[PDB]
RNA sequence: UUGAUUUGGUGAGAGG
DNA sequence: CCCTGTCTGGCGTCCTCTCACCTATGA
DNA sequence: TCATATTATTACGCCAGACAGGG
């Protein structure tokens, strides 16, 4: 039907083609009877006539002559909504300058006639006067004038002198405003000048010039002359319940306009003086702009009370505009909402639903059933059987539900688990009845909750419910591989209860011939549930090709376990349920399935698990009693020696041995250690409490506690709170931050007190702020992040590459922390792996790594795989079907349409509510060492000392896979070796970090080079110990006429020339930094590893600020470039340092704020993606310096720290390819003999697709620079500028979009949504294939 | 019985096409902003087609819907949503001049 | 009856081609003119198009056939019935 | 050709 | 002229339910 | 009833982005 939508300005004959009749009086209705106003803003002629094919007035009250308009009249005759597209036009007396244009940050008007907005108020206002075209005077074209400036200038200049002000003397400058002149000139002025901040105002100037000259919008078109005014039907006057009309706020902005207008016309009619008509000028343009953006000039006007009025751009803009409240989201029929409640006798694919939604949800569907049969005969005497609902329309709607799926939607809904597709089955009742395991996707508890209900109305839309959004078909949550229909509560206490054993029961020791005898000797009252028997089971192992295998064997079981094998399907070990069977039991044991058997046994055994479950829950009778929270006895023995530590520490407190910091940590730590032995004493009174005997003495066993078992099997209940339930509640903490010295020594069994409970108050309380604040933040997350993905869709099968990032395990420094198989599962390998052993093709280079290729990795021990991944892909405009990676939530590969950065960006956003708002190496292990980024010396003793910085000590294990990673210091004491074998808990490093050691390579003798006491260093002989040492001094508290000198130190020989460098022809000397001690004097001989002197020195807004692309406010420092270093000039804002490479050519430089302490000196080189302090470091530099897979590594690392801090899985292809949609903007280095710009930024797949097509011909392509923006910078600035709308500021991008002239072809997933059409991901990329085929 | 409601056809407001709000007004449920994101998320392209064309704005949409269905036809004849045609006058109302191109 | 897609989804192997083809089988079934190739439980459209998936029957090509035949069909009978 | 007004907007409180 | 406080604008969660209250003037 | 047309409170918290000031 159409393609793209175009926006520009509109031009006067295109408001004036727009239009039907100027728009007069501002004379609403009569309001005394019912007609409007002939003619007034709700006129007859100029719009139409209110009633359908009637004259308002009188004539043609039939259907013949549609159209004819008599003079009593003055009325067309059409539709009753023909003047909803209808639009007046007011003849704005005096010019008036859009509000978009001169006030949108930067002004479209402010930097095209190169004038500051302060003075383009100033003349817009009247207030200033503006000259144009003079003549042959002393003045300028951009120059303005005042009134002395004027009057002045109009007694010299009375001649040929033009000095307006207003809209009208802009209009002018803008008309007669040469753009292709000022093109060269601004082009020329750029190639003729160095100054950095020049060339960006210069830059920013010539884009807006240029952009204006390739689409057909004027520089006159600014000025607002033939002002628009919108359609009467969506400006609406419609009266509330009573006499008084409550009308619009549009209906007073334009009746004030008019009004206005009106007094403006007939003043310039009267010859009225300059100063009326200047006011009656600058009231009509603050009433235009008022108009158009309401409250973007000072104070905004108000109708009523207090509260201001709601504009244009207020009805486009906000949360409450177009965008985000009718077109993205669109309140919808054929819907339903109630309140939910369980019905446990449901298979997972249905939901129950109520009789009376049943019957009102389904009315056009009755209506057709009851017409086909021949019941009824017109569609009343149908409305009126359902009205009255007789007894026939129940079978018509058992008819039409049958086969006919809903979707049920949970109101917060955060992820796509939140909107599943059931079958009805009916219910007595109102009460939406849902299926228990499904509850768990919803986050849906009972306790209030209401679901909506909606209808698939179409087939394609039945079809799509039954076939993706079914119940069955979400069993895997899309962010990880782990199941969704996990059984939650109730059913694993049942399974726990079932599948567990006591030292002696009914029928113990007894042999049984099957599992079926086993469920009848529970039921006919012979055997317990849980009493330990040898029985025969036949377990199916499918060992063949597709081929199951029977294996039939006596297994020591219990009587629980045989039952539970009643039930488990044919392919499962039995080994699944030889175990106890707690929660991550049970979700392996339904991931097992699902990996073996499929899909079908997997729905069907996760019914049979939670039936089975309720069921022996319910025979179960796990109660909670007052008794099952066991004291325990010791508790009150630990709580007195507590109360003896700290009346010790306090009879010291008296006494002043200690100080005050010192007794805070000391009852703080002794506190902590009672805590952890009432837990323990506690734990061991429960987990073991049992202790029942058999045919003889006694023996022990894990307790059949009720709240033991509720904690044990990870139904509800974790150690924490089954501590406080029991053990003391800890050290509470006020909410200054800090915790208190006084803890809450009482449980809940025991009684707290007053102020006990008050300190659990304040503990509480925070926690309740925290997630009532913390959603808004999570929900905004959530909707940046999908906003920023919104476009990218599979759309190949292979981009055809070798490139992809390295995926290794993680390892912080304590043991390995997340292993390669859940790094590399099911992501597509970009080389082929090399066995560890010598060069074999273990696995080929385009092989999908799942579980059973992950085994025979796991086997061979490998070390780390070089994998495709999605911000490496080259597919112009989506991402290949390779470089994702698995679907998850399906086995196989990506589908190619599925919208992946959708579902990434829920990934990543839905865990926002569970994550928070507010010496020397030990080892652990015993392995072998290695050591990267070393350069060492012995020194003289034998430790190996490093000379490098940045060196990483890895502890590689006897097979070859890397289990420890450290960091160790420039000049630290290595017990160890490179390529040794170590002994486990053996220390293998030391340093000291307050004592930065300026160690050497060679020995030799010490000179003071530039090293004089009273100007350059200090004396400063120890107080207490008598050996004295030089201080050096920094390069601040020294006077300017020493300043200059550098004190440092030499090596030389024992003649006194200088011990070179082994492998160079310079001397080794190292300058003394500031704030230095001098810990070896002069004369004194050194070797390596000996210091030259004393060198004293998180959780839900660190995602925002990764994902946003913060910087730190005291970043790490890095080098642009390789090479020699050197400091500069001495404190004028900053210290200089200068870096010159050995081949490259020298002139960066950098102004350090001095107020960091350093890291490199001056005899050191260098490199890129090298530091030179410390701290945080942003994500441009990362980008600009080491690579693009560094900072894709960087984020996926510093945001699964934190997803992992709160324990949330989460797969790293969702943060991938977040962050190709971070970098996916450009700039320019080299334009080559293509047509872009020098400094222009242009996206990615632009200039690719440019230099691709113009590299295949002769000539050689543009070479880019790739630049990470945030996310909120990154969705507002894309080549769709709908995509860019429904987003924040409409303002600003429908400013920039209109002077640009820019064109939306449509192409992504909003754009669709906003225009009403299918989307090109998923049942719609075929139509689109379709329709981008047939172009 | 204060909480359960439904809706299939019934009244809509004045400027916009779409359905009412609420349970005292017989109105439909709002298909917000993030249930748009979960069926993007599927491949679900015509449900969400039909879920703001015709369930919820398109008159022409809904009237021929309702015909279809009553006669024994499920099927869509889409058409463009009403609320985007009254986004097209309110930015045009401004002096912008936005348009929908070539065939 | 139906609880699953899976053996469809098998057989149609892109999961989002699977609606489309089940969408024109079941509008050849509901306005339709035609009848199933299957034996229908009271199932509706839906179910017998899938239920026609799953045992192979019904794809893409196989409805292009039938609608050449179909078109085929129609010019014989505008050609002998004319000429 | 067989019938009609809240959405609009504010404020306050509540549920998940 | 390159850092720099300082000022100005622009964000800040979805879905639902109940109730009340709505410009002054004026010959 | 039918045209006339706008004044005497403050009490967010970042976080970019643009601007006059000065070593
Ligand atoms: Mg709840
Ligand atoms: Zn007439
Ligand atoms: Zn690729």
């Amino acid at each position: 039907e159409f393609d793209a939508i175009k926006i520009a300005l509109a031009s006067p004959d295109m408001i004036r083609s727009w239009s039907f009749g100027e728009v007069k009086k501002p004379e609403t209705i009569n309001y005394r009877t019912f007609k409007p106003e002939r003619d007034g803003l709700f006129c007859a002629r100029i719009f139409g006539p209110v009633k359908d094919y009637e004259c308002l007035c009188g004539k043609y009250k039939r259907l013949k002559h549609r159209g004819v308009i008599c003079e009593k009249c003055g009325v067309e005759v059409t539709q009753t909504k023909v003047r909803r597209e209808r639009m007046g036009h007011i003849e704005l007396a005096s010019p008036t300058a859009h509000i978009w244009f001169l006030k949108s940050l930067p002004s479209r008007i402010g930097l095209l006639l190169d004038m500051p907005l302060r003075d383009i108020e100033r003349v817009l206002y009247f207030e200033s006067y503006v000259v144009i075209e003079g003549g042959m005077t002393n003045l300028e074209r951009q120059q303005i004038l005042t009134e002395e400036q004027y009057l002045d200038a109009l007694e010299e200049f009375g001649d040929e002198f033009d000095a307006k002000m207003g809209a009208e003397a802009i209009q002018a400058l803008l008309k007669s405003m040469d753009l292709e002149q000022e093109c060269e000139q601004l082009r020329e002025e750029l190639n003729e000048t160095n100054s950095e901040t020049k060339r960006k105002k210069l830059t920013k100037r010539i884009k807006l010039l240029e952009a204006f000259v390739q689409s057909g919008n004027k520089p006159e078109w600014m000025i607002l002359t033939v002002l628009p005014v919108l359609p009467p039907d969506l400006r609406p006057l419609v009266p509330l319940d009573g006499g008084r009309f409550a009308t619009s706020d549009l209906n007073d902005l334009y009746r004030r306009v008019i009004n206005r207008n009106n007094r403006l016309k007939r003043l310039l009619d009267l010859a009225a003086p300059d100063i009326i008509v200047r006011n009656e000028k600058r009231m009509l343009q603050e009433a235009v702009d008022a108009l158009l953006d309401n409250g973007r000039r000072g104070r905004a006007i108000t109708g009523s009370n207090k509260r201001p009025l709601k504009s244009l751009a207020d009805m486009i803009k906000g949360k409450q505009g177009r965008f985000r409240q009718n077109l993205l989201g669109k309140r919808v029929d054929y819907s339903g909402r109630s309140v939910i409640t369980v019905g446990p006798y449901l298979r997972l694919h249905q939901c129950g639903l109520p009789k009376k939604m049943a019957l009102e949800l389904f009315k056009p569907f009755i209506y057709g059933k009851l017409e086909l049969r021949g019941l009824a005969t017109t569609i009343k005497a149908a409305k009126k059987m359902v009205e009255r609902e007789e007894a026939v329309v129940w079978d018509i709607l058992d008819e039409v539900i049958r086969e006919h799926p809903v979707l049920l939607n949970r109101a917060p809904t955060l992820h796509r688990l939140g909107i599943q597709a059931f079958e009805p089955v009916l219910i007595e009742g109102k009460a939406i009845q849902l299926h228990p395991l499904v509850c768990a996707a919803y986050n849906a508890d009972f306790d209030g909750d209401q679901m909506a209900v909606h209808v698939p109305l179409t087939l394609e839309a039945q079809l799509e419910a039954r076939a993706l959004m079914m119940s069955t078909n979400n069993i895997l949550s899309p962010a990880n591989g782990e199941p969704i229909i996990v059984p939650s509560q109730d059913v694993v206490l049942g399974l726990y209860y079932m599948t567990r054993d006591c030292v002696n029961a009914k029928g113990e020791g007894m042999v049984l011939t099957g599992p079926k005898e086993a469920e009848r000797l529970y039921r006919s009252g012979l055997a317990s549930l849980h009493a330990r028997v040898k029985v025969r089971i036949t377990e199916y192992e499918k060992d063949a090709n597709g081929e199951l295998v029977a294996k039939t064997s006596l297994k020591d079981t219990t009587v629980g376990r045989a039952i539970l094998w009643m039930i488990v399907p044919k392919g499962l070990p039995y080994s699944i349920v030889n175990q106890a069977l707690g929660k991550k039991a049970i979700s392996k044991m339904l991931n097992t399935c699902y990996r073996i058997l499929g899909l079908k046994p997997t729905v069907i055994f996760a019914d049979q698990i939670m039936y089975t479950g309720f069921a022996y829950a319910a025979r179960s009778g796990a109660s909670v009693g007052i008794d099952d929270m066991v004291i325990p006895e010791k508790k009150h023995e630990i709580i007195s020696e507590a109360e003896a530590e700290v009346a010790e520490i306090q009879e010291q407190f008296q006494s002043g041995l200690v100080t005050a910091g010192e007794r805070y940590n000391k009852v703080i730590d002794i506190w902590a250690a009672a805590n952890d032995r009432v837990s323990k004493a506690m734990m061991d009174n429960l987990q073991t409490e049992t202790v029942i005997n058999r045919d003889g003495q006694e023996e022990k066993q894990v307790s059949f506690n009720s709240i033991y078992m509720m904690a044990d099997s990870g139904a509800r209940g974790s150690a924490a709170q089954i501590r406080q339930l029991a053990g003391m509640r800890g050290l509470m903490a006020k909410p200054d931050g800090s915790i208190i010295e006084t803890p809450i020594t009482a449980n809940f069994r025991e009684g707290l007190n007053v102020l006990q409970y008050f300190i659990s108050t304040h503990g509480a309380r925070k926690g309740l702020a925290d997630t009532a604040l913390k959603t808004a933040n999570s929900g905004y997350l959530t909707r940046r992040l999908v906003d920023v993905a919104q476009d990218l869709v599979v759309t190949e099968d292979d981009c055809g590459t070798h490139e992809g990032i390295m995926m290794t395990p993680v390892i912080e420094g304590g043991d390995v922390k997340e292993p390669l198989r859940d790094r590399v599962l099911g992501r597509v390998t970009a080389e082929d792996v090399l066995k560890p052993g010598t060069a074999d093709i273990l696995v080929p280079r385009n092989t999908l790594l799942h579980e059973q290729w992950c085994d025979l990795l796991e086997e061979n021990s490998v070390d780390a795989v070089k994998v495709r991944s999605v911000v490496s892909c080259d597919t112009d405009f989506g991402v290949c079907a390779h470089c994702y990676g698995r679907d998850l939530a399906r086995g196989h590969i990506i589908n190619k349409g599925e919208a992946i950065g959708v579902i990434a960006a829920q990934s990543i956003g839905e865990p926002g509510t569970q994550l928070t708002m507010r010496s020397s190496i030990q080892v652990k292990n015993k392995g072998s060492i290695k050591l990267s980024n070393v350069k060492s010396v012995v020194n003289s003793s034998g430790k190996l000392v490093i000379t490098s910085r940045n060196t990483e000590l890895k502890l590689i294990d006897e097979f070859g896979r890397t289990k420890e990673s450290y960091k160790v210091p420039y000049g630290a004491v290595l017990a160890k070796g490179d390529g040794e074998q170590v002994a486990g808990g053996e220390t293998v490093a030391n340093w000291d970090p307050h004592t930065m050691p300026v160690i050497t390579e060679v020995s030799g003798f010490v000179r003071f080079t530039d090293m004089i006491d009273g100007q350059t260093i200090t004396r400063q002989t120890d107080e207490l110990t008598g050996l004295s040492s030089l201080v050096v001094l920094d390069s601040a508290e020294r006077t300017a006429g020493g300043k200059d000198l550098r004190p440092a130190l030499k090596i030389v020989d024992a003649q006194g020339n200088d011990v070179l460098i082994p492998g160079t022809d310079m001397p080794a000397q190292y300058f003394l930094p500031g704030k230095a001690i001098v810990q070896l004097e002069d004369g004194v001989q050194i070797s390596s590893g000996d210091t030259l002197a004393r060198i004293p020195q998180g959780g839900l807004p660190r995602v925002a600020d990764l994902f946003e692309a913060r910087r730190p406010k005291e970043p790490a420092i890095l080098a642009e470039i390789s090479g020699i270093v050197s400091f500069g000039k001495e404190t004028k804002g900053k210290r200089r340092l200068v870096i010159t490479p050995v081949d490259g050519s020298d002139p960066y430089e950098e102004m350090i704020p001095k107020w960091r302490q350093l890291n490199v000196f001056e005899g050191e080189r260098v490199e890129r993606g090298d530091v030179i302090s410390d701290g945080p470091e942003a994500p441009h530099d990362i980008l600009r310096l080491r690579g693009v897979h560094a900072v894709t590594r960087y984020i996926v690392n510093e945001v699964q720290d934190v997803y992992r801090l709160q324990g949330v899985k989460i797969n790293d292809k969702h943060i991938e390819v977040i962050v190709r949609q971070m970098l996916r903007k450009a700039t320019i280095v080299n334009a080559g003999s293509s047509d872009f710009l020098e400094g222009e930024q242009v996206e990615y797949s632009r200039v690719k697709i440019a230099n691709r097509e113009l590299e295949a011909n002769g000539k050689v392509g543009a070479t880019y620079s790739r630049d990470l923006l945030g996310i909120t910078k990154a969705s507002l600035a894309t080549e769709s500028f709908i995509s860019a709308a429904s987003f924040q500021e409409t303002t600003r991008v429908l400013t920039e979009a209109a002077v640009a002239g820019k064109r939306d072809e449509l192409r992504g997933l909003k754009e669709n949504v906003i225009v009403g059409r299918l989307i090109p991901a998923g049942t719609g990329y075929a139509y689109h294939q379709d329709r981008m085929r047939r172009r | 019985d204060d909480k359960m409601h439904a809706r299939s056809t019934g009244s809509y407001s004045l400027v916009t096409q779409q359905p009412l709000g609420g349970k005292a007004q017989f109105g439909g449920q709002r298909f917000g902003e993030m249930e748009v994101w979960a069926l993007e998320a599927y491949g679900a392209a015509y449900t969400l087609q039909e879920m703001l064309t015709v369930k919820s704005d398109d008159v022409n949409g809904r009237t021929k819907m309702y015909k279809n269905i009553v006669d024994g036809n499920h099927q869509m004849e889409p058409g463009m949503p009403e609320s985007f045609n009254v986004l097209l006058k309110e930015i045009r109302s401004l002096g912008i001049n936005i348009e929908l191109e070539d065939e | 009856a139906r609880v699953t897609v899976q053996d469809a989804v098998e057989k149609i192997g892109n999961r989002f081609d699977l609606v489309l083809v089940a969408a024109r089988r079941a509008r050849q079934m509901q306005v339709g003119g035609k009848d199933p190739l299957v034996p229908e439980e009271n199932d509706k459209t839906t179910v017998i198009a899938l239920r026609e998936i799953e045992e192979g029957l019904i794809n893409n090509q196989i409805l292009d056939v039938r609608e050449r035949q179909e078109q085929q069909e129609q010019e014989a009978a505008e050609l002998q019935a004319v000429t």
